[PDB]
């Protein structure tokens, strides 16, 4: 389970800072370029979310589909491969994942580029070509192979005579099966198994109401409310007030984006690392040890799963 | 070999016309100058800042003011424009830590695709990787990777094994394939279709264990040399 | 000319049946671009060309010729 992307924040520091006050964003003005700078970062963080996902899962320029009778030679895709039965047409595997992850103050969330069920439509495009062409689809033109003779190939590949596949052809086509039916057993039995997952979706829901509750702070002026302060006061010591929570609520701002900056760049070292396995477990077999799961690489398989990906080695 | 030189030679020739008709191919290089120039840039603004001091000028306060008051309006621009190079230093760190993040992904494709050959997909461009070249580029480096992709497919009817004297008889290297009436062993990335014979095939047991074996005759070469 | 996306309310924009590749990139797989009469036009994004592999037990493709791409990166 590898993170690709996070939630793409984006913060009006004026609201932010001075909410709907006129008096407020007049000082704000005098520190210059500060709330420019942090809205330059904030969306810098949030384009690079979509070229992480981008990166990951476009790896295939043509949407391969699968053939309407499966004959796979035993081998059984079936939790895998979309479920046409559903609302969006997930597999039965991504289904688990997208179930076991789980505003007013200028602070809001805007959409990834690619939907939910583009995202299905590139991890099934990508499982497609896989099965049907092997690694020909990332390497050229995907050429159809029958897929016992695939995996003849993939046996080769990890230096074990081809025919020790044909000779146990029901033998690993039983065992590919039920190893792929532990693995919804696995996740629906374990759901910290996610929490890679869900650490992206905890981490940055708890860097925003961190955000958020900062409001509530005095920062050494008579009150945490800027409505207060322009009520009670007038301009020789309400602008004395307000510098107090401009320079708390602006510090606060500056803390906030340079943990997102060294968490986005933390998230893009992980979709790097997923774009990195999409290209040489799922498109290819890999000889380096260890990168693509424990054991003797056969192949991979990407599912999508909330702000990231899911292999089966 | 001709049509493999003249067409890397030809691909080379594309990547001037590419790189002289493309100004966002380079983008990735030049936004590195333009982030840069940008935050320099916005450095330099920020000393045009009040700060909430009377002036944004160091020499106006020290010219106007005196030592009670001066230093009041100055410790206003010192504490804003040190939080403003503390903000450039912060960014500067972050964008010299995926710049080196660069610069490690650059080092690693010179050595395995510019000091080898690459087994890793897709990791010296789309294709099977044959070789890279290093071009020098203004703060980055650019690799022209050379790979051999193929091109022009046909069908073929496919065997996991040819069946002949009870034999189940598997390819070396290859595949086999009929066109049609006749079985044939070529090798996987080209059509090279051989005679099926008992120097290109190993043999493994019988028909019976095997799913899809067709029956076809195996050539040994001893055979013709023995009866001659 | 006014148009509901999941990203927000997008106006002077026309609405079109077609796909095409992301130009500029809306959000919630909207994207828009500027085509012929000319007006900036938004559309669901294209993923790629749709493709179904020939499959079957007894069926492969091999490649007859090649050729030697050259990619700049």
């Amino acid at each position: 389970i590898l993170p690709v992307s996070m939630t793409k924040t984006s913060v009006d520091c004026t609201m932010y800072i001075c909410g709907d006050s006129t008096e407020c964003s007049n000082l704000l003005l005098q520190y210059g370029s500060f709330c420019t700078q942090l809205n330059r970062a904030l969306t810098g963080i949030a384009v690079e979310q979509d070229k992480n996902t981008q990166e990951v899962f476009a790896q295939v320029k043509q949407i391969y589909k699968t053939p309407p009778i499966k004959d796979f030679g035993g081998f059984n895709f079936s939790q895998i491969l979309p479920d046409p039965s559903k609302p969006s047409k997930r597999s039965p595997i991504e289904d688990l994942l997208f179930n076991k992850v789980t505003k007013f103050n200028g602070l809001t969330v805007l959409p990834p580029l690619l939907t939910d069920e583009m995202i299905a439509q590139y991890t099934s495009a990508l499982l497609a070509g896989t099965i049907t062409s092997g690694w020909t689809f990332g390497a050229g033109p995907a050429l159809q192979i029958p897929f016992p003779m695939q995996m003849a190939y993939r046996f080769n590949g990890i230096g074990v005579t081809q025919n020790v596949l044909y000779e146990n052809q029901k033998l690993i086509a039983n065992q590919f099966n039920s190893a792929i039916g532990k693995i919804q057993d696995s996740l629906s039995s374990t759901p910290s198994a996610l929490g890679k997952l869900q650490d992206v979706v905890n981490q940055n829901a708890q860097a925003l109401n961190t955000l958020v509750k900062q409001l509530s702070s005095n920062f050494g002026a008579i009150s945490s409310v800027l409505n207060d302060i322009l009520s009670r006061l007038c301009p020789p010591e309400a602008e004395v007030q307000i510098d107090r929570l401009i320079t708390g609520r602006l510090q606060s701002l500056q803390t906030y984006v340079t943990q997102q900056l060294i968490r986005a760049a933390e998230i893009r070292a992980s979709a790097n690392l997923a774009a990195t396995k999409m290209s040489e477990c799922v498109l290819g077999q890999s000889k380096r040890v260890d990168f693509c799961g424990k054991g003797y690489h056969l192949m991979s398989f990407p599912q999508s799963a909330p702000h990231g990906v899911v292999f089966l080695h | 070999q001709k049509l493999i030189a003249n067409q890397f030679n030809s691909a080379i020739g594309k990547i001037q016309d590419s790189l002289s008709s493309t100004p966002s191919a380079l983008g990735k290089l030049q936004d590195v100058v333009n982030q840069n120039a940008q935050a320099l840039n916005t450095l330099v603004k920020q000393l045009s800042s009040n700060f909430g001091a009377i002036s944004s000028v160091l020499n106006d306060i020290l010219s106007r003011l005196c030592p009670p008051e001066a230093e009041v309006q100055i410790d206003r621009l010192i504490t804003g424009r040190l939080q403003s190079l503390q903000t450039y230093v912060t960014q500067q760190l972050i964008r010299a830590a995926e710049i080196r993040a660069s610069a490690n992904l650059a080092a690693t494709k010179m050595s395995e695709c510019v000091l080898g050959q690459s087994k890793r997909v897709d990791f010296c461009g789309k294709g099977y990787h044959l070789m890279s070249f290093p071009q020098s580029a203004p703060h980055g480096v650019v690799f022209l990777h050379v790979t051999y992709v193929p091109a022009q497919e046909k069908n073929f009817t496919t065997a996991p094994a040819i069946c002949h004297d009870g034999k189940a008889h598997f390819p070396r290297e290859g595949v086999f394939v009929s066109n049609g009436t006749h079985w044939f062993v070529t090798q996987r990335n080209f059509y090279e279709p051989q005679i099926i014979t008992t120097d290109n095939t190993f043999v493994s047991g019988n028909c019976d264990v095997v799913i899809g074996i067709v029956n076809n005759t195996v050539y040994d070469p001893l055979q013709p040399e023995l009866d001659s | 000319n006014v148009f509901q996306t999941r990203a927000g309310c997008l106006i002077g924009a026309e609405h079109v049946n077609n796909s095409y590749e992301c130009d500029i990139p809306i959000g919630a797989g909207i994207c828009a671009s500027y085509q012929t009469s000319q007006s900036i036009i938004a559309y669901t994004m294209s993923l790629g060309a749709e493709n179904s592999v020939a499959y079957s037990n007894n069926s492969i493709a091999i490649p007859t010729n090649f050729t030697i791409s050259v990619t700049t990166e």
